[PDB]
């Protein structure tokens, strides 16, 4: 009586070949036996194979299949090792992978073909080469940032699959953060995308992925730049270029879809307060001239080329007077998405209201005002007729008095009937007639 | 090179060179492909493949350097799309069932209509007149329809000898003589040229009892060598996986 | 694509089919090998390569325990083959109990008994699927407390000096996990917005509850039949260099588990009626509470002196006092 | 320059003109002699066309000087094929280059 | 010794570090292999334990420095000038057993292999010295083996001194291995160093051996042996033709051979001379035969074009006029009646000549010797027999 059927017959002859024999070879031994348990477990084929199968369209059967043959040059390029024209074969397969629509289309397939899988493991290795020197191939490193960011955009299910490695990118948070026209091509900003407007994944997210960030945050806060005094800026004992970008991480963790996530609001606080030297000179608590005054003195570092500047392709020139209000802006922003809701307030949550007492003890109401107070300068028309233009990437920005508002609204309060007018008189009144006198065309 | 069995040092040295050939080519390094193009012909290739009195090693190395030259891409390719059952809904899908025919007996495995989508096979003429830079991608050119033709004869004779135990297998030792050959098949036979009546001939070659469609001793109850045994478990390996294929396929037909 | 997706975990997953005890004697069978021509020693059976090659890749060094798929299926089947499974008859539980030890016959007269445990030693005390099939298939091969067994095991811990295996079991003892109040609160704020939770279970609090109670079902099954050589050894490990206390570590991972409990219960305390999931978690905590209780009474059983004194100058009272105020409030 | 000397005689009338592509079997060995090209050896014919540098210029001009069914040997100086940076892997620097040629259909 | 101090003086422990060095070769000796798997993995866990041990106190370093102070001396009598006498004699020895310690010591541990990245370039700059290349190559072939960064490290110049040294100390396999290791590295290719090796060995085609099918070629002859001798009764000039029935080209790949022409015997033997038996030589392949293609005179298996009116490979239907002059040493040919102008001169003749003809597969050609078995198509030329 044959067999009669391919899996009785593997199953007779594996357990004959291992009764003649003793074998010898450990990957004989290996193969044999994971042949027998694939013949006796026949649903273990389907239960592997179901999630990896796919059904398409035939009419996008073509697109399909080169966005195929683009993911096997990808995922060949991975075994061989990295160069220079293996970098710029991932960057053209890479911006193929963009320009296919299956890819939009099917977010489904993509997940399924473990392509964001691929895309970490080259990241890891081009990472992990030249880990002390600088990361070589950064544009390649941001090719497969701004893919990870996409994906994560496509659809919410690549956000959660996204999230399992949060642990390794916030590991490698610090790759690239300092060097400008980078942003939005790190793993922090990856990190960032994956838990962006996603409350169930910000819910989800743990207290040491959180602390990671305050220590890297502290780091920024105590130690310098080496690579920019390196270039020749002038030292400072911060490093707001890259404080800041941990302090939007921490505004995207805590504060989704304008509701404030208590959860996670409270932990970073508790942090930020735990190591008060995250805030920075300004708000030292000992010696500190405050923030207004550190607005101030910035605002002088920015008309100073010398104090401002490098002083020995534009985005090599960092303004160092806009990175610092950039910065204490992010974290007046952070502490204000960090400011619980009213509503909880009303109903009188103990732990709501001393998060609130902390905050005003941080931040007094004066520098609040005074910043508001602060005013920027007028855009002129000139005498042979060209209206010029002071830097947008240097000096007063309107986003760092709305940071100030923000934090003015949600967490001192404005109720009191004479303040609001002190607030106005002091701060808004000159800025709407700033926006009045601007609305000529040319100024338009 | 025939001569070159008495010269021990001289056939380590030229074994060690095709080990580099090899090498210098390995993982899909088309340029370098094309240039031992000019080194190692086809004409040499397919004599070495064929020759009864060639030494194991330099048998062993020319197989070796022929799958790396020609044929470990496209492999190496379409096994890491193995897995992966991407399936277009068209007619012929539509048309996939389980079973042949009415009585619930299992087809052989291969044959049959599969209408998963698959790598395209591209290759490229070996020419060092043309100037276009163009020909360093993609594998060089072989003729895989000789190939197979002449691997299925080959495989025949071999299995046709071997049972008889005799004391003058093709390169000195039944491992020279199977491992290699076993290797090729393996290599053709993923890469899926093997079609309709070939795949049937040469299931029966490997059993034929159980894979006869409607004595001599079968490539399994042979009595081989460790090696020739991995080789084995590989090819049923991939006959298991086309199993798989098949029923996912009808599975999606269904649905 | 959807119907792909919902026709496997509805249908090909919940399949079930019934083969284990078929594989595993099928594999112990000698298939005539004294019929063949052998001309030496009888060739060992299937069963007894395939041990020695999962004991080989243990035994094997490397700086962690890689995961290996051919394990987590072939320990499973063992297990499910090792074990089998209105008041019965006395001859009746008599005969299984036979057939019981005959199928763990069939097992540890290859090897699995130094398996089981060069495993666990190789793991380097990281939990994983590899540990926790390692620690079923123990359990299976020890149930009922089968004193040839644990016999094998004690005789190889004593002939090979295994300082490893207690510190990868201490490793896993405080690698476990209990009861966390704050992702507890985390899930109850996602189910009343509705937002749908990803884990069916909520096995966010409670990490692992399986696996615990695998371990400690196997420190039992160590110590059951008031085997007093291996209560010893598990307090002292005389031959070794290092000696290391799972007894003490045992108490400590019971007082850590009481106070999550409390913290619970003092959650619960406000609530007028606890809710279905924390209904669920009270009941894997309790049975986690109830399978170390069990471990240590087997560990005090047969006036084990030392295993009495080191656990009265350990930190139980304070475990105890704990349980109780918590049984009093909640009854 | 390129040299043509005649190994068999063709119809010597009909020539390649611009716009047609030549059907030729060429085989291609070194100076010292060493083979290291042949269609003969692939069994396949090379088609290229006149005047589209596609192929090396020696042998590009000498099979314009050749005629249908004619077989002749084309010897390449360096500088009109293969300069001076050579081929990566098949040819040397500053090697000249002999070709056996066969016109065997002009289309 | 350097410092020109008084050999008396300083203290040289020859004997003691050459026992030394024995022992911890033995001590870091790999495990058998007839051991069990146990055994096998507590003798790689000491060994791996004594390696890191080593390392750790920077044991290396202090090798490398013995290493070079000994490759400050040239050679072993110039240590014998400087050195005593036995120190000369044990130098060799020292040096291989302290690069065999070194290749030990780095074998198998990674992190080792990864902290000798930064001397590889010291290490290469000694490859080609007699004394200690086998030594280098061995250490280079385990560091490059062993670790990926070192993989990367190697450089342009330092693939093409391995190259050189093959060139220089001849063929050896273990420079193929080790640029083996250099190309694909724990199944990772590094296309750069495939792309130098490539472009730097292969194109010459003068190191690797080289390979091609050849056509097998097989010589007919007839059974007349005439010769010149000193007062010998024989004919000093003989003719005869060859009848080309039918030919073709290209049989293989290859083309296919034909030549006639005459040869001459070694001695007054009967054998043919100064040629194989079995294999693609033919008539003018040595300096005993002397052929004709059509195209070219064949002698010492170098070709040189003749002219010919219309000139012609040998084709079908052609008829070939050989003639033979002794007294004056001349082969001179004539196809189809026209004469050609290319005549052997000068040659040989202590041994007897005979009419033969060389060939490959694919051919059809007839010997028109006259008399009674053939007759020739054009008439001899006036004295000849």
């Amino acid at each position: 009586k044959k067999s009669s059927t391919l899996q009785q017959l593997i199953s007779e002859t594996m357990v004959r070949w291992a009764q003649e024999s003793v074998i010898e070879d450990p990957e004989l031994v290996r193969a044999m036996f994971v042949l027998l348990h694939r013949q006796y477990d026949g649903i273990g084929g389907l239960v592997r194979a179901l999630p990896k199968t796919y059904t398409i369209n035939g009419v996008s059967v073509e697109d399909t299949i080169n966005l195929l043959a683009s993911l096997g040059q990808i995922r060949s390029l991975l075994s061989v090792r990295m160069g220079k024209e293996e970098e710029k074969l991932m960057i053209r397969g890479l911006g193929d992978i963009m320009n296919n629509k299956v890819f939009y289309q099917h977010p489904n397939l993509m997940r399924a073909l473990g392509m964001h899988e691929t895309v970490m493991e080259v990241m890891v290795n081009v990472l992990g080469g030249g880990e002390s020197k600088e990361i070589t191939f950064p544009k390649m490193v941001a090719n497969c940032c701004r893919f990870l960011c996409y994906f994560c955009r496509i659809s919410r299910q690549n956000q959660k699959a996204m999230f399992d490695h949060l642990s390794y990118l916030l590991e490698n948070s610090s790759v690239g953060l300092a060097s400008p026209a980078m942003r939005g091509s790190t793993p922090l900003d990856v990190a960032a995308a994956s838990v962006m407007d996603n409350n169930e994944l910000a819910l989800a997210l743990r207290e040491p992925d959180l602390e990671k960030v305050v220590r890297y945050l502290a780091g920024c806060g105590l130690q310098s730049c080496q690579m920019l005094v390196s270039k020749g800026y002038p030292d400072i004992g911060w490093n707001p270029v890259e404080g800041e970008r941990y302090l939007d991480f921490l505004r995207f963790a805590v504060f989704c879809n304008g509701e404030s996530v208590e959860e996670n609001a409270n932990v970073v606080v508790r942090l930020l307060i735990r190591r008060p030297e995250c805030f920075g000179p300004a708000l030292r608590g000992e010696g500190g001239n405050g923030l207004l005054a550190a607005m101030e003195e910035a605002i002088k570092i920015a008309e100073d080329p010398s104090r401002d500047g490098p002083s020995p392709e534009e985005d090599d020139t960092i303004h160092m007077g806009n990175a610092i209000m950039t910065f204490y802006s992010a974290l007046i922003d952070l502490l204000g998405r960090c400011a619980p809701e009213m509503h909880l307030i009303h109903a009188g949550k103990g732990e709501a209201i001393r998060i609130r007492s902390i905050l005003r003890s941080l931040i007094p109401l004066g520098d609040l005002v005074g910043v508001i107070s602060i005013a920027f300068q007028m855009p002129t028309i000139a005498k042979d007729g060209n209206v010029v233009e002071p830097d947008m990437s240097a000096g007063f920005c309107p986003d760092h008095k709305a940071a100030m508002v923000l934090f003015l609204d949600r967490v001192y309060g404005i109720e009191v009937q004479d303040f609001l007018l002190h607030l106005l008189e002091v701060g808004f009144l000159p800025d709407l007639r700033a926006a009045a006198s601007l609305d000529t065309a040319a100024l338009s | 090179i025939l001569e070159l069995t008495e010269q021990e040092e001289l056939l380590k040295f030229h074994y060690h060179t095709l080990r580099l050939y090899s090498a210098v080519c390995a993982l899909g390094n088309h340029r370098v492909a094309h240039a031992l193009c000019s080194h190692v012909d086809e004409p040499q290739l397919l004599y070495a493949i064929e020759n009864k009195y060639m030494p194991g090693l330099l048998r062993a190395g020319y197989y070796d350097l022929l799958i790396d030259i020609h044929l470990s891409s496209y492999a190496t390719a379409r096994l890491m799309m193995n897995n992966e059952y991407i399936v277009p809904m068209t007619e012929e899908t539509k048309s996939i069932t389980l079973f042949p025919d009415e009585n619930k007996k299992h087809g052989l495995p291969g044959i049959g209509l599969s209408t998963s989508l698959r790598p395209r096979m591209q290759f490229s003429s070996p020419s060092f007149v043309s100037i276009s830079n163009e020909c360093y991608q993609y594998s060089p050119e072989f003729p895989l329809d000789i190939l197979k033709s002449k691997t299925i004869q080959m495989l025949t004779e071999a299995v046709k000898e071997g049972s008889l135990h005799a004391r003058d297998p093709v390169g000195g030792t039944t491992e020279f003589l199977f491992v290699p050959l076993i290797k090729l098949f393996y290599t053709l036979l993923i890469m899926g040229i093997f079609h309709n009546e070939d795949l049937k001939h040469i299931l029966q070659l490997i059993e034929p009892s159980v894979f006869k469609e409607a004595p001599k001793e079968g490539l399994l109850q042979m009595k081989l060598p460790e090696p020739v045994k991995l080789q084995m478990c590989l090819l049923l390996q991939y006959l298991c996986d086309c199993q798989v294929r098949h029923r996912i396929e009808a599975i999606v037909a269904f649905s | 694509n959807l119907f792909l997706q919902g026709y496997e975990k509805s249908w090909i997953e919940t399949e079930e089919h019934y083969f284990e005890d078929k594989l595993i004697e099928d594999l112990a069978k000698p298939g005539a090998e004294p019929p063949e021509e052998d001309e030496g020693t009888k060739r060992v059976d299937p069963l007894h390569q395939l041990i020695l090659l999962f004991s080989r890749t243990a035994l094997t060094e490397k700086c962690k325990l890689e995961e290996d798929f051919l394990y987590m299926a072939y320990a499973d089947i063992m297990a499910k083959s090792c074990h089998d499974e209105e008041v019965k008859s006395f001859e009746e539980k008599e005969m299984e109990k036979q057939k019981l030890l005959y199928q763990q016959a069939r097992l540890h007269d290859r090897g699995a008994a130094e398996m089981v445990l060069q495993t666990i030693s190789a793991s380097k005390g990281e939990t994983g699927p590899m540990v926790a099939a390692t620690l079923k298939l123990g359990i299976a091969i020890l149930n009922g407390g089968n004193s040839t067994v644990q016999q094998k095991m004690l005789d190889y811990l004593k002939e090979k000096k295994d300082v490893g295996f207690f510190q990868s079991l201490a490793g896993l003892m405080q690698s476990c996990s209990v009861l966390d109040l704050n992702a507890f609160e985390r899930q109850n704020k996602a189910e009343g917005l509705g937002m749908v939770t990803e884990e069916g279970s909520g096995e966010k609090v409670l990490q692992d509850d399986e696996f615990t109670c695998d371990l400690f079902r196997f420190l039992q099954l160590l110590c059951e039949g008031h085997n007093s050589d291996f209560q010893n050894y598990l307090r002292t490990q005389t031959g070794n260099n290092t000696t290391v206390n799972i007894i003490i570590s045992t108490v400590d991972y019971l007082l850590r588990v009481q106070e999550s409990i409390s913290d619970f219960y003092w959650y619960y305390s406000g609530k007028d009626v606890i809710d279905e999931q924390g209904q669920r978690n009270f009941s894997k905590a309790i049975q986690v509470a109830k399978q170390v209780f069990n471990t240590l009474t087997e560990y005090i059983q047969g006036p084990c002196t030392g295993n009495q004194q080191s656990l009265a100058h350990s930190r139980l009272w304070d475990a105890v006092v704990g349980f109780l105020h918590v049984f009093a409030h909640m009854q | 320059g390129v040299e043509i000397e005649t190994i068999s005689p063709g119809d010597g009338r009909t020539f390649p003109k611009k716009g047609q592509t030549c059907v030729v079997h060429y085989t291609g060995m070194l100076q010292n002699g060493k083979k290291f090209d042949s269609s003969r050896d692939r069994n396949k014919p090379f088609k290229f066309r006149i005047g589209k540098q596609e192929v090396i210029k020696g042998f590009e001009e000498g099979a314009a000087q050749m005629s249908l069914g004619q077989r002749a040997k084309l010897t390449c100086t360096p500088d009109v094929a293969y300069g001076a940076t050579g081929h990566p892997g098949v040819i040397p620097p500053n090697a000249t280059l002999i070709f056996d040629v066969e016109l065997l259909n002009l289309e | 010794l350097s410092k020109k101090a008084k050999a008396s003086t300083v203290d040289l422990p020859i004997e003691s570090v050459s026992l030394s060095l024995q022992d911890l070769i033995g001590y870091f000796h790999p495990p058998d292999e007839h051991l069990e798997h146990e055994d096998k993995q507590n003798r790689l866990r000491a060994l791996k334990n004594r390696q890191n041990l080593f390392q750790e106190e920077g044991m290396i370093n202090l090798v490398l420095e013995c290493i070079d102070r000994l490759h400050v001396y040239s050679s072993a009598a110039h240590f014998a000038d400087v050195a005593g006498r036995e120190a000369g004699e044990s130098w060799k020895s020292i040096l291989n057993s302290l690069y065999e310690l070194l290749a030990a010591l780095i074998r198998g541990n990674r992190k080792n292999c990864a902290q000798f990245s930064g001397s590889l370039d010291w290490l290469i700059s000694r490859l080609e010295r007699l004394e200690a290349s086998s030594g280098i190559l061995e250490v280079l072939h385990c560091v490059l083996v062993e670790s990926p960064e070192a993989l990367n490290i190697i450089k342009e110049g330092h693939i093409k001194s391995i190259i050189s040294l093959l060139d220089k100390h001849g063929r050896n396999h273990k420079v193929l291995d080790v640029l083996c290791s250099l190309c694909v590295c724990h199944g990772v290719a590094v296309r750069s160093n495939q792309h130098l090796i490539c472009d730097n060995l292969l194109p010459g085609r003068d190191l690797l051996l080289q390979t091609r099918l050849v056509n097998h070629v097989s010589s007919m002859r007839p059974n007349i042996f005439l010769g010149v001798s000193e007062g010998s009764a024989q004919y000093k000039k003989w003719y005869y033709e060859l009848m080309v029935d039918h030919t073709e080209p290209f049989v293989t790949a290859e083309a296919t051979h034909l030549r006639v022409g005459w040869a001459s015997t070694e001695g007054y033997s009967p054998y043919p001379g100064g040629g194989e038996e079995w294999g693609g030589n033919g008539v003018g392949d040595d300096l005993f035969s002397y052929g004709f293609d059509g195209l070219h005179l064949w002698s010492g298996c170098i070709a040189r074009t003749v002219s010919s009116p219309n000139q012609h490979l040998l084709r079908t239907d052609d008829v070939i006029s050989c003639c033979l002059d002794l007294s004056a040493p001349s082969i001179s040919f004539r196809i189809n009646g026209q004469p050609v102008q290319g005549m052997f001169e000068n040659f040989n003749i202590d041994g007897l000549f005979f009419p033969v003809v060389s060939f490959s597969a694919g051919i059809k050609v007839r010997f028109l010797l006259g008399g009674r078995h053939g007759e020739f198509k054009f008439l001899p030329p006036p004295g000849y027999a």
